[PDB]
């Protein structure tokens, strides 16, 4: 195939899905999923490096999309459209049947 | 304190010697001591790990250095058959001169030890081929072990002392462990293969000079990043390939194509370049799941108490165990033991069957000290991780946070696991050892056909499950016409059923009754060694007899001989009796592999599949057969080689026997003597001048226990390595 | 043929087990006159161990390759006079001895000294109890179904 | 009640659609657990009453069956066929691509509603006919969805076993089959054979 | 009690010695047979003197020697014996 | 009488007796059906 | 530096706990929480050696003088040198 094209389109479908639709579910979990060590979070418990970036994640999206998501999704998209490449270049893998 | 031991006021006050064994047995733990905080303690794990590291590559390094300065690589390199690998040589001035004689092998000029680690060829499958390499990962490991304790010199000092709570950060630690320790770790030993080690096995140099020079693929970095990584598979080295030479080679990088290599009869290099590239993958992608600094990710305490099944079955589920797994150092190392055992024996028993190294599988003595020695260690760190388990349940488990838990019902229940578990293994143990004496009463009768002589039906059609063909079933990889062996086919079935139906190689052995009754004593081993140890653990904070032991410690000798008598009543009794029985088991294990080992090398399978049925046929087929040669080590005639492994052969009889007076004899038959020994010194002319600091009294009765164990295991290892060494040397096969 | 196994009705290797055996059984036959009470028992072995051979032959078991029978536990119905039918005798008796030992635990459970009736048996209680294991699966089962088995302590 | 002379789990009251007082196991003790069940059911039973037709209509008009139809996805670069036209864009990344793209986005806008009837029976631009607007004849239609689901649920294990039973053909066929000869030819063959 | 508990395994040990001596050098130095010529061929050939010395010695030809009529019993008269 | 009646039913005795007979009936069982692998009786 | 001894107050107010200490460790006080008005108490475990006699002869449930064994002195190893 060309892999331009198909690296594009795997990553614009992630992205997509990613932004629109499992975005609530999403952020919902995030919401209920927070690590915390005795009680308390890992920073409040002392831990000087388990600082949240709040300045990384701050963006100007309409719905939060900040780049951690973006960076997420892309990587899904990309292993999506490597595995979709390596296997259409091969012409084997379970096709005797 | 004022007196060695500093870390314990009880020890250091003590008038006796025992506070000179005591101050030893107890200075790497550091929760009994004396003034210590969680973040101290915390800090000196870590540099205790940093030091472990560093005598690991310390040790590596001394490998390789003593291998290039008195070994033979070089010379190995070019005959890998017919020579002997040389792991160091031999200095000793007590040395006699038929000694020299009989150890000069090789193309030493001396006395050499014969390497039986495989170092040989794991370094030569790898690429190394000179002495100037060995030297230089010598000293490259000598500088990882300076940076490893400098740097744990450095996490010790004020300015870089870590936190407790950054030792609490499990999910970040996690993930950069699975991602980097992991992931990062695999791909570059997938660079290595793929740009130094495979190209080696091909007859080219690539060094440190030509790294950026010579290109892995005619292709390049092309089709890794454009799609089609195909072209990485396309001509695989051929079946007449030489190992080290161009003849016969190809250009593949990754394959998957199942089986040896014809010549090494190891697997290829291409498909462990193509399965750590894999397993780099998959762990990379799993060192993504946690929370971090970044939002995204798993937190594994909600994890934790999300899974509670509704009706209460479970009771509350996993609520609480995260925070009791993170605060317990316990159950963290009773878990990292238990793993690393598993994958221990599954090392063991994946490299002699799907063997890794260029003519290891020829060298049959390293592959049976190889398993042998991972078998043992698995065992050791399998019993310390159920004492491990057993220690966090007396120190660290707390009722109250655990109520209603996973881990809070095992101590409700525990009388139905043990008693199950005691059913396991007495059943077990009386049918196994009534089919063996029932075989050896009916050979004994002169009458070999009236033995109950059970087929493992079900791993003989597992076997057939795999491809193999010596049993008739027509199963899943096995029938041309099944759909596992369609999907299958053209990707690396043939070359596994090729690997698989050759009855020369470990692959998938040939089983019979004798494989059957071994492997239900095996059952039977290690389902009474869990027993012991679970029964340990379950009743370390207390029973009906002791209900306060957990008031107690971990390890304490008794308490008294009212309520009828309580000798062996800690969890470190328990312990100390499942290490018997694990050693039973490695020793029957071990015993099992050697022997069919050696049966099927010298081509003479019929006598395993003949004799292992009784007892009287590993009696005498096995122990007494095999070890004509280790006795023959040195004679009225003279001595050869396998002098040293008669010697040491005798040595570990001697110290297995006499850890039996530290566990038969006991404590106050010893004081009793010492007393009167000490009145004859105070009263002995010319001797009364000479005065201890330190009363002499007898060992401890805990003491003694681990005194007794510890020679009773050097022994257990020094004899069977010595007899196994030696079987296997004076004749290689 | 089962993993490979021959019948040991039609197996060499059995047949040359037997002519050893025969053998050697011969050669101890041979030190003694025929109308001895020695001879006499050699001759009765012999024929012991010729109907032991045949009965293994033509009881349907499969030889292994080294003449010697071997038992199938897989459950095939070829072979279930090896294993399967065996084991539900024994498991028929061994409920019998359990049941009649946990009627007779039970029966003198309510006593002043229970004790006494463990160290002496009281054996007309035990002889009435003893038949009683003839039907242990049923009053087992009709034990589990009415929750008498199990003790909730 | 399903079974007649056996009591009613004390979960159940018979109040709901085709409640018939059957749960052995227990599942739906938790009310909210049972509105769960509720809801995935009906989506199960809505999804075979779709398959049953799409399954028996292309064995019917000669198109093969509903297992040949997945063949051409194993082939390598296969072509699949619709009324026996082979469809140009359809072969399986693409087919794929378009199943994940699509269902997805219509499974999610369903979790966004909270109402339980309404994640049950959602309305509106769904019921065009407007057949829901009287109460009692809402009751009906849904007793009657209830008991043809739970006909197509069966329906479609019956697809699964004769299929496992007898490879590679299609459910029509195997009805030919036990009316060619019906007292030689059916369960009892494969259950004894 | 105990003190006559751990020397019943030293009384053991003792006649276990002892009678191990007795055996070996009776069959090696005394038991045998005589030739019609004169000469005598013992049971061991004589080898106490040499072999005895050593705890190897001990292990193979004495132990490991003669247990090989007690390891090959089986299926002959002295087969209760194994 | 009653006294070595019990002295009957005490714990070794009545083991050496129902044990004695349990070995009779195996060694009969083991002359009259010697060498006894298999159950071919169904 | 010496074994703990403690008394818990399920003590009946028997003396075997007294009568059986070969170093005179235990005594008998005074008490109202049983029908003896009597408790043990152990003033001088300095010269405890750690035998569990006491222990040995405590009739309650589970004992009610417990011995926990801890640093050793000469006197609490029983070194007559
Ligand atoms: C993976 C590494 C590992 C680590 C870090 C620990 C860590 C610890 N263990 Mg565990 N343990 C392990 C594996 C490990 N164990 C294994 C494999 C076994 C089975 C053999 C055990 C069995 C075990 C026992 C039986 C005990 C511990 C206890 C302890 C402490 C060490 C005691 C000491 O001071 O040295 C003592 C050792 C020496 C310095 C020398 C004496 C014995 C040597 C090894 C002679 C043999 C030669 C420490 C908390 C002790 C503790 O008190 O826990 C509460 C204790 O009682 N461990
Ligand atoms: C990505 C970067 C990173 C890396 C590389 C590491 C790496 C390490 N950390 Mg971790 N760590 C990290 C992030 C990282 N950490 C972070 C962010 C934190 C804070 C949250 C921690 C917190 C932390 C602590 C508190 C400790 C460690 C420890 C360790 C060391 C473990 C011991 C060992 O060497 O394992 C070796 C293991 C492997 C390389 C892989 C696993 C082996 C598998 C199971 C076997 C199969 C492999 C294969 C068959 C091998 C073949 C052998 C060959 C001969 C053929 C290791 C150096 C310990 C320490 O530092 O000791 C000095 C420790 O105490 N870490
Ligand atoms: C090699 C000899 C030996 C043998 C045979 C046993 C046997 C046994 N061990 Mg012991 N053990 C030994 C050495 C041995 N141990 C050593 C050296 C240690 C280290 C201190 C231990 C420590 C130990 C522990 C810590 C535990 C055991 C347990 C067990 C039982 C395991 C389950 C099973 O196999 O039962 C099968 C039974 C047998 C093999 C023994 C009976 C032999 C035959 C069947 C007797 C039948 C009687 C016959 C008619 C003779 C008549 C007697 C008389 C009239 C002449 C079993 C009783 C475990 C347990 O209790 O499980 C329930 C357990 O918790 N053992
Ligand atoms: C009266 C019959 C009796 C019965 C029904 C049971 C029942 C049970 N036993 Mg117990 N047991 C008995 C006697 C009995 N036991 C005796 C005499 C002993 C001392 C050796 C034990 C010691 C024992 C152990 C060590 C274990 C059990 C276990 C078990 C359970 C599993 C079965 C099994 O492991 O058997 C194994 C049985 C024995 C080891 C052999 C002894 C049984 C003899 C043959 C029969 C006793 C019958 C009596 C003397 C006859 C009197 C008749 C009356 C008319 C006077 C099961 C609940 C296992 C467990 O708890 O797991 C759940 C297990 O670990 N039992
Ligand atoms: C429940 C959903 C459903 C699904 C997933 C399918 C799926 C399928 N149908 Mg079926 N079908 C359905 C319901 C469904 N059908 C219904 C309700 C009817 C009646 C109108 C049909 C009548 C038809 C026809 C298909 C065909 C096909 C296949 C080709 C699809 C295409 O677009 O080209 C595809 C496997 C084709 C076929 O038979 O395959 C060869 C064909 O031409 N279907
Ligand atoms: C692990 C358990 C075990 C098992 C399952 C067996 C199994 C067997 N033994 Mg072996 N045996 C064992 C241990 C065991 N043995 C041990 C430890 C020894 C040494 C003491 C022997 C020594 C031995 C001898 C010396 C002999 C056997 C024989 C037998 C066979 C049955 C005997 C017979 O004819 O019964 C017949 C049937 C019964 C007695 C059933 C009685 C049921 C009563 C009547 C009730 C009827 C119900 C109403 C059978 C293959 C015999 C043989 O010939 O083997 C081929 C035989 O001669 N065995
Ligand atoms: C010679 C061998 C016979 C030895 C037994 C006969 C003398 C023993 C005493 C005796 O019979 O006293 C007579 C005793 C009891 O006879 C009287 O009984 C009275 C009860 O009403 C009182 O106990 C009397 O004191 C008691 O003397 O009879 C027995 O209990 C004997 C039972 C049968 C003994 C069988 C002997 C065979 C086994 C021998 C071992
Ligand atoms: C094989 C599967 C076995 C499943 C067992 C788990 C089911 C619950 C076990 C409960 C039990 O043992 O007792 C029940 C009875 O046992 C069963 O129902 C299970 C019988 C198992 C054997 C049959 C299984 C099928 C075998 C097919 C062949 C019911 O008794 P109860 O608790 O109501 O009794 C109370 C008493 O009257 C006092 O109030
Ligand atoms: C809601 C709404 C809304 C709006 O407002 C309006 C409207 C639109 C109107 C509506 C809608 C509607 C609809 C769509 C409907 C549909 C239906 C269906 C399809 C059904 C099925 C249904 C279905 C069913 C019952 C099924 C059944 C089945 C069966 C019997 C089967 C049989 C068989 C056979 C013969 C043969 C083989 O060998 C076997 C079997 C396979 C077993
Ligand atoms: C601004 C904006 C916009 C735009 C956006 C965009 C356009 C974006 C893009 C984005 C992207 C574009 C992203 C990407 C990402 C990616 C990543 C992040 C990565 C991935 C990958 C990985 C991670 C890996 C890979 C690999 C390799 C290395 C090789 C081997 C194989 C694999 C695949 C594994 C719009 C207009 C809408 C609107 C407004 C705003
Ligand atoms: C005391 C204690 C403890 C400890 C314990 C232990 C030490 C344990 C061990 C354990 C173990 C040592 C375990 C093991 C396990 C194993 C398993 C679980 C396995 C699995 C497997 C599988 C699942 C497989 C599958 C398959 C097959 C069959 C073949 C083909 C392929 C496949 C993969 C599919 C702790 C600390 C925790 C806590 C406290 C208490
Ligand atoms: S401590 Fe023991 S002996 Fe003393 S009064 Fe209490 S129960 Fe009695
Ligand atoms: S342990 Fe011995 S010395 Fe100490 S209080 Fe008890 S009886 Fe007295």
């Amino acid at each position: 195939l060309s892999p331009s094209l198909v690296i594009s389109l795997s990553t614009g479908l992630s992205l997509f899905l990613g932004r629109f639709v499992f975005f609530n579910f999403q952020r919902e979990n995030m919401a209920k999923q927070v690590p915390e060590q005795n009680g308390m979070s890992h920073f409040e418990a002392g831990d000087t490096r388990a600082k949240e970036y709040v300045s990384l994640l701050k963006s100007n999206d309409p719905v939060g999309f900040n780049i951690v998501d973006v960076l997420a999704w892309g990587s899904i998209g990309h292993i999506v459209a490597y595995y979709i490449l390596a296997t259409a270049s091969n012409g084997y893998d379970p096709s005797f049947f | 304190a004022l007196r060695f031991p500093r870390f314990s006021q009880g020890l250091a006050q003590d008038p006796t010697t025992r506070r000179i064994w005591f101050g030893i047995a107890t200075a790497h733990d550091f929760e009994s001591h004396d003034d210590i905080t969680e973040e101290r303690l915390y800090q000196n794990i870590f540099a205790s790990h940093f030091g472990q590291l560093a005598i690991i590559f310390l040790w590596t390094s001394g490998n390789l250095f003593h291998v290039a300065w008195q070994g033979n690589f070089e010379s190995w390199v070019q005959d890998p058959l017919h020579v002997r690998p040389i792991a160091h040589a031999i200095w000793d001035p007590h040395f006699g001169q038929p000694a020299v004689e009989a150890f000069t092998r090789g193309g030493a000029l001396g006395p050499v030890n014969i390497a039986y680690s495989g170092v040989y060829q794991w370094w030569y499958t790898i690429g190394l081929r000179t002495n100037e390499d060995l030297y230089t990962g010598a000293l490259f490991l000598l500088f990882l072990s300076v940076i490893s304790l400098l740097g744990g010199w450095l996490h010790l000092q004020p300015k870089w002392k870590p936190s407790v709570s950054w030792f609490k950060n499990a999910e970040s630690r996690l993930n950069h462990h699975l991602s980097g320790l992991f992931g990062v770790s695999s791909l570059a030993w997938t660079g290595h293969l793929v740009h130094v080690a495979i190209p080696g096995s091909r007859g080219e140099y690539v060094r440190w000079n030509n790294f950026l020079d010579v290109l892995p693929h005619p292709q390049g970095l092309g089709p890794l990043f454009t799609g089609q990584w195909n072209l990485y598979a396309q001509n695989p080295d051929s079946s007449s390939h030489l190992f080290g030479t161009s003849q016969g080679a190809g250009t593949a990088i990754l394959t998957l194509l199942g089986g040896f290599h014809p010549q090494t009869q190891s697997l290829w290099l291409t498909d462990m370049a193509h399965h750590h590239l894999a397993i780099a993958f998959v762990f990379l992608v799993a060192g993504h799941m946690y929370r971090t600094n970044f939002g995204i990710g798993h937190s594994m305490k909600d994890l934790l108490e999300a899974h509670i099944p509704p009706g209460g079955r479970l009771g509350r589920g996993h609520k609480g165990l995260y925070d009791t797994i993170n605060n317990s150092l316990h159950f963290q190392l009773g878990l990292a033991l238990a793993s690393l055992g598993v994958i221990t024996s599954l090392v063991a028993q994946h490299m002699y069957s799907l063997p890794a190294y260029a003519f290891i599988a020829q060298d049959f003595t390293t592959q049976a000290a190889l398993y042998t020695h991972h078998q043992y260690i698995a065992g050791f760190i399998m019993t310390g991780a159920f004492a491990h388990g057993a220690i966090f349940f007396i120190r660290d488990y707390n009722p109250e946070q655990n109520e209603d838990n996973v881990l809070a019902r095992m101590l409700d229940h525990k009388e139905a696991i043990i008693s199950h578990l005691s059913w396991a293994s007495l059943f077990l143990g009386f049918h196994t050892l009534g089919l063996y004496v029932h075989n050896d009463v009916m050979l004994a009768f002169g009458t070999p056909e009236k033995q109950i002589l059970i087929e493992p039906i079900f791993a003989q059609w597992i076997q057939s499950a795999h491809g193999k063909t010596s049993y008739g079933f027509d199963v899943l990889l096995s029938s041309t016409s099944g759909p596992a062996f369609n999907a299958g086919r053209s990707i690396w079935l043939p070359g596994w059923l090729n690997a698989v139906n050759e009855n020369s190689n470990s692959l998938f052995l040939t089983i019979g009754p004798g494989d059957f009754l071994v492997h239900h004593a095996i059952a039977l081993g290690l389902h009474t060694t869990t027993l012991i140890l679970v029964k340990g653990a379950l009743d370390a904070r207390g029973s009906k007899l002791m209900p306060d032991k957990k008031d107690f410690g971990y390890s304490f000798p008794c308490d008294g001989p009212g309520r009828g008598g309580t000798c062996d009543i800690s969890a470190w009794d328990a312990f100390y009796l499942a290490v018997f029985w694990m050693l039973n088991t490695i020793g029957w294990v071990t015993f099992y592999w050697h022997w069919k080992h050696i049966t099927l090398w010298q081509g003479n399978v019929s006598q395993f599949n003949e004799s292992s049925t009784y007892l009287m046929g590993w009696l005498r087929d096995y122990l007494w057969l095999n070890s004509s040669q280790l006795i023959n080590g040195y004679n009225p005639f003279g001595m050869n080689s396998l002098s040293v492994w008669a010697w040491m052969f005798l040595f570990g009889h001697l110290v297995w026997a006499t850890g039996f007076m530290f566990l038969i004899s006991w404590r106050g038959y010893w004081q009793e003597l010492i007393e009167t020994l000490a009145w004859a010194h105070e009263r002995t002319p010319l001797a009364n001048l000479i005065r201890w600091r330190d009363k002499p009294v007898a060992l401890s009765i805990v003491q003694a226990r681990l005194v007794g164990l510890a020679h009773f295991s050097v022994g257990y290892i020094f004899t069977y390595a010595a007899f196994l060494i030696a079987s296997t040397s004076g004749k290689f096969g | 043929d089962i993993a490979g196994l021959t019948p040991c009705k039609e197996s060499k290797q059995f047949a040359k087990r037997e002519k050893q055996a025969l053998k050697k059984l011969q050669a101890s036959l041979k030190l003694y006159a025929d109308d001895s009470a020695p001879a006499l028992a050699i001759k009765a072995t012999m024929e012991k161990t010729k109907k032991r051979f045949d009965n293994y032959g033509k009881y349907g078991l499969l030889c292994g390759s080294d003449g010697l029978p071997h038992l199938i536990v897989s459950g095939d119905q070829r072979h279930w006079g090896e294993f399967i039918t065996p084991g539900i005798l024994f498991l028929y008796i061994a409920g019998w001895i359990g049941w009649v030992g946990r009627s007779y635990l039970i029966a003198i459970r309510d006593e002043k000294k229970p004790t006494q009736k463990e160290i002496i048996i009281d054996v007309p209680l035990a002889s009435s109890l003893l038949f009683r294991g003839f039907s242990w699966p049923v009053a087992a089962y009709r034990e589990l179904l009415n929750g008498e088995l199990v003790d909730n302590n | 009640e399903w079974m007649p002379g056996q009591p009613r789990p004390a979960h159940l009251d018979g109040s709901a659609p085709g409640d018939f007082g059957f749960d052995p196991l227990g599942l739906g003790e938790v009310p909210e657990n049972l509105e769960r069940f509720k809801e995935s059911e009906l989506i199960h039973c809505r999804w075979a009453m779709l398959a049953v037709p799409g399954i028996l209509v292309p064995e019917a008009l000669g198109l093969g069956n509903w297992v040949k139809a997945q063949e051409w996805a194993a082939l390598p670069g296969g072509q699949a066929t619709y009324l026996g036209n082979p469809v140009p864009w359809g072969n399986l990344p693409t087919i794929l691509a378009i199943e994940f793209l699509a269902i997805a986005f219509v499974e999610h806008q369903r979790s966004m509603e909270k109402d339980s009837e309404k994640k049950k029976y959602p309305g509106g631009a769904f019921d065009p006919l407007g057949y829901s607007k009287d109460p009692k004849k809402f009751e009906e239609l849904k007793l009657k969805e209830i008991k043809n689901g739970r006909l197509a649920l069966l329906a479609f294990v019956g697809f699964c076993i004769q299929q496992s039973a007898y490879p590679g053909t299609g459910p029509l066929e195997n009805l030919a089959t036990h009316l060619a000869d019906p007292w030689h030819n059916n369960i009892g063959d494969i259950v004894i054979p | 009690w105990d003190h006559v508990f751990l020397g019943l395994f030293w009384m053991y040990n003792s006649i276990s010695v002892v009678i191990f001596h007795f055996s070996w050098k009776m069959q090696s130095d005394v038991w045998g047979s005589i030739s019609d010529q004169g000469v005598v061929t013992h049971i061991t050939g004589g080898n106490f003197a040499q072999s005895s010395i050593t705890i190897n010695g001990w292990l193979r030809d004495f132990l490991w020697a003669q247990a090989s009529q007690v390891i090959q019993s089986y299926g002959s008269s002295l087969s209760a014996y194994g | 009488m009653r006294d070595f009646k019990t002295y009957l039913s005490v714990a070794p005795v009545l083991s050496t007796l129902w044990f004695g007979s349990l070995a009779g009936l195996l060694i009969e069982i083991n002359r009259f059906f010697p060498d006894a692998l298999t159950f071919p009786f169904f | 530096m010496s074994h703990s001894v403690k008394i818990y107050d399920t003590c009946i107010g028997c003396t075997q706990c007294v009568r059986a200490c070969p170093t005179d460790v235990l005594e008998m006080i005074p008490w109202d929480g049983c029908k003896a008005k009597q408790i043990a108490s152990a003033p001088r475990t300095e010269d405890c050696v750690g035998c569990k006699r006491c222990e040995s002869a405590c009739p309650t449930d589970f004992l009610s003088v417990r011995v926990y064994l801890w640093h050793e002195t000469t006197r609490s190893m029983g070194l007559g040198y």
